[PDB]
RNA sequence: UAUGUUAAGUGGAAAAGGAUGUGGGGUUGCUUAGACAACCAGGAUGUUGGCUUAGAAGCAGCCACCAUUGAAAGAGUGCGUA
C-alpha cells in the first residue's frame, strides 16, 4: 500500500472509495493500493 | 421521440398489413437454441417464402391490436418471433413441426391460420397438419 | 552502443546521448542484447576519463565504475585517429586499476580507423580490434568477437520431445541455435546446443545415435 | 461417438506428421495412415494444395476423415496469381485478378456457403479479395 | 534564460503588486493561456522550465508565446555579513505578475494536448493559475 | 425568537495538491410504443484475412478492416493455451 497525499488512479481498473472516513484505492493489480 | 415514434410507428403497421396478408402466422420461443439452428429452419423456409421476425413486444401487441386479432392478448409475452405465411400455410405449419420433433426449444404455440386464432391446443393439430 | 542497440536490440528506439562535447555522458546505462542466434547478454556504457583526474572525483566514481567492477568481458574503446592515443590508453589503464578493475579479459578496439588513410578495417590481431563505428561491418564483426569471447560452452545434443509434451519445443527454441529439428510417429526430434545447464535440467529426453 | 472434434486443416494430398496434421489429432492417437493416408485416399483428386479436413474420434480410435471444401484461401492465390499474399492491402497490390475469375471461384464454392443469394454471396468474395491485398 | 541585455541602472526596488493587472488581461495570439488568479514575483528560471516542459509534451509542434518578461532585477547579501554597508550584488531577474495576466499561450494543437501542456506547466509556476479559451 | 448550514469537537493553527463528504441553482440525453441495474437465452459463416515466425487461428508485430443468417454478434473487449 502505498500511503501519499496525492492518492489518484493509474490504470482503468482503479476505484476511489472511502472507509473510516478517508479516501483510498483498491485495484485488482496489488501495486496500485493507495491511501490517503 | 419524433425520430423514435415515426420509425416505430411505421414498423408497427407493417406487421398489422403482414398479419393481414399472412394466411397464417405463427410463432415460437426462441430461448435456449443455437444462432444457427433457427437459420437452418429459416433457409428452408427462406425457398418457401416463410421468413419470420421478432420485434420488441410493445410493438407487437401494437399491430395485434388494431389487426383484427381477437385471441393473441395473451401471446405477447416470452421471446416472440412471429412467422408469417401467405403462400403456403400447411408447409410452414409443419415446418414449425419438423424442427419441433429435433430440437425441443421449439414449442410453437401462436397460429392465426385463416385470420383465426386456434389456441394452444388446437396449433399442435395444425403444426402436426 | 548506439549501434549495437540498432542493430539487435527489440527497443531500438532505446538509444544513448552521443555529442562532441566533454562529458556528455555521465550516467551508467544498461541494454540487452539479443543476438540472431537467440543468445542474450547485457551492453553497458560509463562515463570517460580525463588525463590528471583528481583522486577525490575517482572516489566518488568508485561506485560508478561498479557495473564495470564485475563484469564478464570489457572493451576498452581507444582512439586511433589522435596521435597521443598511447597516453590516452595508459591513463585509462591507471584510472581502472585506481577504481579496482584488474583480472578481466580486456578487448581492445580502436575506433575512427575510417579517418586513417590506406587501413584494413575490420581486422583483428591478438586481442586488438580496427574497426569504426559507424558502418554495418565492423559492428557485426564485433558481435561475432563477443560470440567467440563469451559463449563457448554451447555444446550441441540432439533432443527427443515427446510429442504429447508441449512447451519444450518452444523453450528449446528462445534459448537454443536448432541446427535441425526432425517429426517422428513417437514424438519430435530435434537436434541443436544449450547451455551446460539445460544438459542436466533436460537429460533424460537426449536420445544417443 | 465422437469425443473431440478438433478441426485440424493440413496440406491435403502431400500430408505428412507436420504440427498442422500433428498435436491437433496428437491428443487422440493419430495415426500416420489416419492422418496422411486418410486424406491422401479421400484428397484422391483434390491433392496437390493444401484444403482443410474437420475430422472425428470417439472413445475408441476413430479417422471420422471428412475433407473440406478447397477454401477460398487457396483459391484466392490461383485466382489472383500470387503464391505470396500481399499484406500492403490498401497500400499497394501485389497482383490483381480477373472479375469473372472471381465468379467462378464463388459459384464453385457457392454449395458450401450458406447464403441464399448468389449475388450477395459474390459480394463476400470481394472482402476475401480485399483481404489478400491483390485483387 | 531571458535576461535584459543591458540595463541603465543595476539596481531597483522591489515595489508592489497590487491591484488588477494594467494591460495583457485578454487572449489574443493564440487560442488557450494561462492566467494568474494570485499575484507574485515569477523568476526566469520558472519561465524556462514550465517551457521545456509546455513543448516537449506537444513534440515541438505548434508555436507557443510567452507574454511575460523578467525586466527587474533583484539583490542578495552573503551569509555572515552584517546589515548595513551599501546594497546587495544583482542575482537574478523576476517578472512580478499582477491577478489577471496571461502568461503563456497555445495554438496549432488540438483540445486535448492544449489543456495537458498547460496542466503540465502550471505545476512548475508559484501562482494559482486557469486555462481559458478565447471566446 | 424565526429561517438554514456543519458531523469535522470544524468551532478552538498551517500551504501547494488529492477526493463518488454534504446542501443549493443551471444546462441536458433516455424512458410505461417499457429507461438504468440485475436474471434467462443468443453471441455465428467465408475465416486460421494477408505478411513475418518452428509456431501467429480476434488477442507477439504491420497492412484494409468486408459480405453473409438475422432484429445481434466486432475480420473481435478483456482472460487463457508455447
Ligand atoms: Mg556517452
Ligand atoms: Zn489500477
Amino acid at each position: 500500500m502505498k500511503v501519499r497525499p496525492s492518492v489518484k488512479p493509474m490504470c482503468e481498473k482503479c476505484k476511489v472509495i472511502r472507509r473510516k472516513g478517508k479516501v483510498m484505492v483498491i485495484c485488482e493489480n496489488p501495486k496500485h493500493k493507495q491511501k490517503q | 421521440m419524433s425520430k423514435v415514434l415515426e420509425a416505430k410507428q411505421s414498423a408497427v403497421e407493417e406487421i398489422k398489413t403482414k398479419l393481414s396478408a399472412s394466411a397464417s402466422t405463427v410463432i415460437v420461443d426462441y430461448r435456449g437454441l443455437n444462432v444457427g439452428e433457427i437459420t437452418d429452419l429459416r433457409k428452408q423456409l427462406r425457398d418457401a417464402g416463410i421468413e419470420f421476425k421478432v420485434y420488441k413486444n410493445s410493438l407487437t401487441r401494437r399491430a395485434v391490436e388494431a389487426n383484427g386479432y381477437e385471441g393473441l392478448e395473451g401471446a405477447l409475452t416470452g421471446p416472440n418471433a412471429i412467422a408469417f405465411s401467405n403462400e403456403d400455410v400447411v408447409a410452414p405449419a409443419k415446418i414449425l413441426n419438423d424442427f419441433a420433433k429435433d430440437h425441443e426449444a421449439l414449442e410453437i404455440k401462436a397460429g392465426v391460420i385463416e385470420g383465426k386464432v386456434a389456441s394452444l391446443e388446437e396449433i399442435k393439430a395444425l403444426a402436426t397438419l | 552502443m548506439n549501434g549495437l542497440v540498432r542493430a539487435y536490440s527489440e527497443t531500438a528506439d532505446k538509444q544513448v546521448f552521443e555529442k562532441d562535447m566533454l562529458f556528455a555522458t555521465l550516467e551508467t546505462s544498461v541494454r540487452e542484447i539479443v543476438l540472431p542466434d537467440n543468445k542474450q547478454f547485457l551492453l553497458t556504457d560509463t562515463v570517460g576519463f580525463v588525463s590528471k583526474l583528481p583522486h577525490q572525483l575517482v572516489k566518488a566514481f568508485r561506485s560508478t565504475l561498479e557495473e564495470a567492477r564485475d563484469a564478464d568481458l570489457l572493451i576498452h574503446v581507444v582512439d586511433y585517429s589522435d596521435p597521443h592515443y598511447k597516453t590516452m590508453m595508459k591513463t585509462t589503464e591507471e584510472t581502472l586499476k585506481v577504481v579496482g578493475v584488474e583480472d578481466v579479459p580486456v578487448i581492445y578496439a580502436y575506433n575512427k580507423a575510417d579517418l586513417l588513410e590506406d587501413e584494413m578495417y575490420p581486422k583483428q590481431t591478438g586481442n586488438t580490434i580496427i574497426f569504426s563505428a559507424r558502418e554495418e561491418e565492423s559492428l557485426e564483426f564485433l558481435t561475432e568477437v563477443i560470440r567467440k569471447e563469451l559463449f563457448a560452452s554451447y555444446e550441441k545434443a540432439t533432443f527427443l520431445i515427446p510429442f504429447e509434451a508441449g512447451q519444450v519445443v518452444a523453450y528449446l527454441n528462445e534459448h537454443a541455435d536448432i541446427l535441425e529439428t526432425e517429426y517422428l510417429e513417437n514424438g519430435t526430434q530435434i537436434v541443436a546446443e544449450v547451455s551446460p545447464a539445460d544438459l542436466q535440467k533436460l537429460a533424460e529426453y537426449q536420445v544417443a545415435e | 461417438k465422437v469425443i473431440k472434434e478438433v478441426k485440424l486443416q493440413i496440406p491435403a494430398g502431400k500430408a505428412n506428421p507436420a504440427p498442422p496434421v500433428g498435436p491437433a489429432l496428437g491428443q487422440a492417437g493419430v495415426n500416420i495412415m489416419g492422418f496422411c493416408k486418410e486424406f491422401n485416399a479421400r484428397t484422391a483428386d483434390q491433392a496437390g494444395l493444401i484444403i482443410p479436413v474437420v475430422i472425428t474420434v470417439f472413445e475408441d480410435r476413430s479417422f471420422t476423415f471428412i475433407t473440406k471444401t478447397p477454401p477460398a484461401a487457396v483459391l484466392l492465390k490461383k485466382a489472383a496469381k500470387v503464391e505470396k499474399g500481399s499484406g500492403e492491402p490498401n497500400k499497394t497490390k501485389v497482383a490483381s485478378v480477373t472479375r469473372a475469375q472471381v465468379q467462378e471461384i464463388a459459384e464453385t464454392k457457392m454449395p458450401d456457403l450458406n447464403a441464399a443469394n448468389v449475388e450477395s454471396a459474390m459480394l463476400m468474395v470481394e472482402g476475401t479479395a480485399r483481404s489478400m491485398g491483390i485483387t | 534564460m531571458l535576461v535584459p541585455k543591458r540595463v541603465k541602472y543595476r539596481r531597483e526596488f522591489r515595489g508592489n503588486m497590487r491591484g488588477r493587472a494594467k494591460g495583457g488581461t485578454e487572449v489574443a495570439f493564440g487560442e488557450y493561456g494561462l492566467q494568474a488568479v494570485e499575484a507574485s514575483w515569477i523568476t526566469n528560471r520558472q519561465i524556462e522550465a514550465a517551457r521545456i516542459a509546455m513543448t516537449r509534451y506537444m513534440k515541438r509542434g505548434g508555436k507557443v508565446w510567452i507574454k511575460i518578461f523578467p525586466h527587474k532585477s533583484y539583490t542578495s547579501k552573503p551569509i555572515g555579513v552584517r546589515m548595513g554597508k551599501g546594497k546587495g550584488a544583482p542575482e537574478g531577474w523576476v517578472s512580478p505578475v499582477k491577478r489577471g495576466k496571461i502568461m503563456f499561450e497555445i495554438a496549432g494543437v488540438p483540445e486535448d494536448v492544449a489543456r495537458e501542456a498547460l496542466r503540465l506547466a502550471a505545476h512548475k509556476l508559484p501562482v494559482k493559475t486557469k486555462i481559458v479559451k478565447r471566446e
